[PDB]
């Protein structure tokens, strides 16, 4: 057979694969194994997980390969499911109608780990053989090194309940080994005050760099000459009670635009956004990224509007503002919890500003109780937001609840009512007064369903 | 990724 000229062991020997044999590798034509390769994720070393990581750099728009592997049926993946106990649908993709596995045979692509916000590389429909296929193709220039993240355009409980919010940076290193290429870089001291947002007391021991010594002082950083840039992301070391380094599946370490997004310090923010500082780094376990902690010191500290200066700064640097928590609530829904109703309509003005290209996909999501941005609002009685938020769209009932698909049409009216649910008979007379008033020229059968 | 769509392509 052709197959014979295919020896597969090669393949996984340079890719760096030790967890498959020779005959489970199912290669195809466009897989570029010179550019990536599988390596480890410290991370993820309890579970023993890995990823995939680039080898060289790697331009926007480039083929990466094809999700290969087992081919079934939608019936006969259940009744694999149903007859094997065990089997997950972890490594399966739903393509054209059918299921390609890969928790037993694949090729490179099964490596790819999962990212909502910081995704380097996307799925994107193609044609083998005539047959609906899946392949991988980069969104982003890839720096040597860093790990491909990709979202699974899927949604599971189990994956918010328990996913590392993972970064690019991620590696195999440790954190111990970290810091030993990189010891000149960092100074070991003492934390000189208190930090509730970071699990910080004062006289703990931290490795820090210069970048973060000088924040945590308040100077600026533009005032010091000679200030190296390859540390500028290199995050604070946390240091345990056995005076040995707390690893990263240990604690959650943070980086100098954190604490300055948490502290205030406008300039020094400015100056590290423009100095290449990741804007979207997450933290692994709490998830907190720079505008988390922006809200988390608007809400803390007495002066406000030094906050809204640096979510300005974001905005206008292109920040991911779809970023949410563990509680499936986005930023938007977190910040009409945080803010007033003016400095509120001020980030509104600010992203409108911006003018995106499709203002719908901030509505479409969802919290864990199944309640939009606006559902958000009028759950928590927060009228004047949910009426700046329909300024910015005006259309949200004409797109989500007067569409072609019935379906999702009466799915948002069943989430809408559940969160009215609880509403009194003033509560619902200025709501529905409030929805005529608005001009939106909202139709009475809805009017009606609504409540 | 919990969307109103509550691996895949797309
Ligand atoms: N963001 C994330 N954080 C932690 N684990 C993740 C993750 N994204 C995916 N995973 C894990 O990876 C699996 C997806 S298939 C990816 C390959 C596998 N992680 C490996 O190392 O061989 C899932 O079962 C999930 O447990």
């Amino acid at each position: 057979n052709a197959d014979e000229w295919i020896d597969t062991s090669k393949i996984m020997l340079d890719l760096h694969i030790d967890n498959m044999s020779s005959s489970d590798y199912i290669p195809s034509a466009i897989d570029r194994t010179d550019l990536v390769m599988v390596q480890s994720v410290h991370l993820l070393r309890k579970t023993g997980g890995r990823g995939l990581f680039a080898r060289e750099d790697i331009p926007k728009g480039t083929c990466i390969g094809i999700y290969t592997g087992e081919v079934y049926s939608e019936q006969e993946f259940e009744q694999y499911l149903k007859e094997h106990v065990g089997s997950d649908k972890s490594y399966a993709m739903y393509v054209g109608g059918r299921v390609i596995d890969a928790a037993r045979k694949g090729n490179l692509t099964r490596y790819i780990n999962f990212s909502d916000s910081q995704d380097n590389a996307e799925f994107v429909e193609t044609t083998l053989n005539r047959k609906k296929v899946a392949k991988v193709i980069t969104t982003k220039n890839i720096k040597a090194g860093q790990q491909l993240l990709i979202n699974y355009n899927t949604y599971e409980e189990q994956a918010s309940r328990y996913y590392y919010f993972l970064n690019p940076g991620d590696g195999w290193l440790s954190a111990q080994e970290f810091y030993q290429t990189y010891q000149s870089q960092y100074r070991l001291e003492q934390m000189p005050y208190n930090l509730e947002g970071f699990d910080l007391k004062a006289g703990d021991r931290v490795l820090m760099t210069q970048i973060g010594r000088i924040i945590l002082a308040n100077y600026s950083l533009a005032k010091e000459q000679e200030l190296n840039a390859s540390d500028i992301d290199l995050p604070f070391l946390k240091v345990g009670s056995d005076e040995k380094i707390l690893d990263f599946d240990e604690a959650d370490t943070f980086t100098p635009l954190m604490a300055a997004c948490y502290l205030g310090q406008v300039e020094n923010v400015k100056w590290l956004i423009e100095h290449g500082a990741n804007i979207d780094q997450q933290q692994s376990h709490s998830g907190h990224c720079p505008l988390s902690l922006t809200l988390k010191g608007y809400s803390l500290a007495k002066d406000t509007q030094k906050y809204i200066d640096i979510i300005q700064l974001l905005i206008k640097n292109q920040v991911n503002l779809l970023v949410h928590d563990r509680s499936d609530k986005t930023f938007l829904h977190n910040a009409a919890l945080v803010l007033n109703n003016l400095d509120f309509q001020s980030v509104v003005k600010f992203l409108i500003g911006q003018n995106p290209i499709d203002i719908n996909e901030y509505f479409t999501y969802i919290d864990e109780n199944d309640f939009d941005i606006v559902m958000h609002c009028y759950n928590n009685k927060l009228f004047d937001k949910a009426l700046v938020l329909l300024a910015f769209y005006p259309d949200y009932f004409k797109r989500n609840y007067m569409s072609d698909n019935e379906g999702h049409n009466q799915f948002n009216i069943n989430a809408f009512r559940k969160a009215i649910k609880d509403f009194n008979s003033n509560e619902r007379s200025i709501l529905l007064m409030q929805l005529r008033e608005s001009g939106l020229h909202l139709p009475e059968d809805l009017l009606e369903q609504l409540g | 990724a919990r969307t109103k769509q509550t691996k895949s392509t797309g």
